[PDB]
RNA sequence: UAGCGGCGAGCGAACGGGGAGCAGCCCAGAGCCUGAAUCAGUGUGUGUGUUAGUGGAAGCGUCUGGAAAGGCGCGCGAUACAGGGUGACAGCCCCGUACACAAAAAUGCACAUGCUGUGAGCUCGAUGAGUAGGGCGGGACACGUGGUAUCCUGUCUGAAUAUGGGGGGACCAUCCUCCAAGGCUAAAUACUCCUGACUGACCGAUAGUGAACCAGUACCGUGAGGGAAAGGCGAAAAGAACCCCGGCGAGGGGAGUGAAAAAGAACCUGAAACCGUGUACGUACAAGCAGUGGGAGCACGCUUAGGCGUGUGACUGCGUACCUUUUGUAUAAUGGGUCAGCGACUUAUAUUCUGUAGCAAGGUUAACCGAAUAGGGGAGCCGAAGGGAAACCGAGUGCGUUAAGUUGCAGGGUAUAGACCCGAAACCCGGUGACCGGGAGAUAGCU
């Protein structure tokens, strides 16, 4: 449906099934999961019987200091996800984030010179404080002045991680940045 | 980090000391320095034989942490910070608020 | 809202666990009807990877409810096909 | 999986395509002119990393407060709110932090290099001469040298070299590939004794390396080898001046230091079993899984009596422990002393079913590339139109027909990995004068 910049009446149209599908909650449960389990690091190990220095049972783990007879080998909890399931994931979140009036759309959200109190000010006249900042191609002046500041956060199209819309409470968007993630969402 | 000295006017800003001013006498690897009256103590001191023991109780000073304390700044008497720049000759500090050089 | 979303009722289960606990319990006519250069023959069918890689034996075997009405050349062609296929218009022949 | 397989257990292809880079060269040698590309060493200069390092932003009053970094109020920096130390949780107390710089030298790597050495480019010979192959006396392929492909070898024969010789298909014919018998080739392929950083839905002390503790130490064994238990005072020792008893000891007591000495060195919190003191009750005329229902009596708070609670229980009816296999059991099958801690159905690959999510006659990506969970990549795999061995039929052939399958997640099953755990005797190798380490958390049965 049609969205309101609220800055210059420029609403671009969008798509109804991709900012209109019902919110599937099996669906994005299912990849936050996958993508939690895939931020997992496989780094866990210990030795058994077999591999605890010593020698022969006196090295059988029910003996002190022995091995651990439930001993597991390291392993990776990722598991792939479907690119379609991907794809209705973030229609799915996007929607219902467009629903509830959580998302922002600006026609360019720039910075002149990479000057951290220029963006705080600015952040304070849009009356925001912990959002997330995201558009399309980078920014140098943008980019380089939104580190220091943990709650904000300052990305490109290619880089939009499910799980980070859901961290902050609302999403700021770009005027091509909002193109470039239909086109490529299709 | 040479930012405390030996001879210079120390100020303490945080535990049983707020306000109290004093002279450093030296500083410690650690870190640790020695501003007479400031932090007074009360140890006991074991009765020696030898050594030609006064007696009796000794009030020295103890050790406090470098960070409990700043270097003051008599001319705007108040505490203040301190930073390093390069001269001609050598290098020296100097306070902070309009950079007053020592 | 991130404490607010639950996955699907019956989606998740435990699952058993022996012992602990004394109270708990314990080549068809629909197949390359249209894939850009489907014609029935001999040729195409290795390129394609449809039937494995050394298999070169190739029939029209057909089960009734003709819904492509695919002419077939080049393979074996007898009566059988001609009174099903034709049902459907296509026109069989060797 | 094709195949192999007492056609049994079980063992195990090739071609093709998708991915990273792709290189073929030199000699067997001469003619024309050159030290012209290239490959190595010796010295100048430039850039880029290491061995020391430099600069690098910003705060205060009140309250609890042992001490403020904590709450409250008002300000500042941020190309730095990563980390660490700081009497309680620090962006603005300190080292660092993003960022900008720094070398006489040792040095690694790239370049213009002068010099020192082989060496431009075109032409036409040249296809690697006891070489194959064959054969004799021996050895290895279920196998007593057998029909023995093929290989090892002491010895004997043995042609050609684009007029040429091998290998393969073809019953033979035909047809296809090379220059065999002289050499070289970083590149993409696996791993960590050590070094710097980084990341742990890994462990916090009966765990984690055997060892966070002066650990491969004490200790056991001539011998090889085996192999431990044991870390935390206090923010700062500010470590109890001094006095009293005691044996001028140890153990202490008082005062003082210390927030705290229910922090005193054996020094955070200090469980259970065990051991003693005081408090209230019962027991010296009463028999047995020592409990249970009622219950007078005795002591304390309480309804300031009101029959209420707590502590004990004179008496009364009833009252033959826990685990296992056995029809079943203390009965005379079976084992346990108590406490605290340690210890038991996960995971890897296939196959079957259920729930769940989409897509849907389509579903679906591997390797890999990749601004590295995005996207690309249709290599590949599954299914969507009958089965009868094949032939041949072909809604038809005793068997079936238009309904729909695939991919992720979790769970219920099966097989292979030792896979719920503990518990043998024997054998080999390499060592020590019978013992030590490994195969081996071996193996089958049975508790």
């Amino acid at each position: 449906m049609e969205l309101v910049l609220k800055d210059a009446q420029s609403a671009l149209t969008v798509s109804e099934t991709t900012f209109g599908r019902d919110f599937n909650e099996a669906l994005v449960h299912q990849v936050v999961v996958a993508y939690a389990a895939g931020a997992r690091q496989g780094t866990r190990a210990q030795k058994t019987r077999a591999e605890v220095t010593g020698s022969g049972s006196i090295k059988s783990p029910i003996w002190r200091s022995g091995g651990v007879t439930f001993a597991a080998r390291p392993q990776d909890h990722s598991q792939k996800v479907n690119k379609k399931m991907y794809r209705g994931a973030l229609k799915s979140i996007l929607s219902e984030l467009v629903r509830q009036d959580r998302l922002i759309v600006v026609e360019k959200f720039s910075v002149e010179a990479p000057k951290t109190k220029l963006l705080a000010q600015k952040l304070k006249d849009m009356a925001l404080e912990d959002v997330l900042i995201i558009t399309g191609e980078l920014d140098e002046n943008l980019f380089l002045a939104a580190r220091n500041l943990h709650k904000v956060d300052v990305r490109d199209a290619t880089g939009i991680d499910p799980v980070s819309l859901i961290a902050f409470d609302k999403v700021v968007m770009t005027a091509d940045a909002v193109k470039q993630v239909e086109e490529m969402l299709a | 980090a040479a930012k405390i000295r030996r001879d210079d006017e120390v100020i303490v800003l945080t535990g049983k000391d707020k306000g109290k001013r004093g002279k450093v006498k030296n500083v410690l690897s650690s870190g640790k320095v020695i501003v007479e009256g400031i932090n007074l103590v009360k140890k006991h001191q074991k009765p020696v034989p030898a050594l030609n023991q006064p007696g009796g109780i000794v009030e020295k000073e103890a050790a406090i942490q470098v960070s409990n304390v700043a270097i003051f700044n008599a001319a705007t008497g108040k505490a203040d910070r301190v930073g390093f720049r390069f001269e001609d000759g050598k290098k020296v500090r100097f306070f902070k608020s309009n950079s007053e050089t020592i | 809202r991130l404490n607010t979303l639950s996955p699907a009722e019956g989606s998740k289960k435990a699952g058993k666990r022996l012992g602990r606990g004394i109270g708990s319990g314990l080549i068809r006519l629909s197949d390359l009807a249209k894939v850009e250069g489907g014609v029935v023959d001999l040729n195409t069918l290795k390129a394609a990877n449809i039937i494995g890689i050394q298999i070169e034996f190739a029939k029209v075997i057909l089960a009734g409810e003709v819904t492509t009405p695919v002419t077939v050349r080049g393979l074996r062609v007898t009566k059988g096909a001609r009174a099903a296929i034709e049902a459907a218009g296509g026109k069989i022949e060797e």
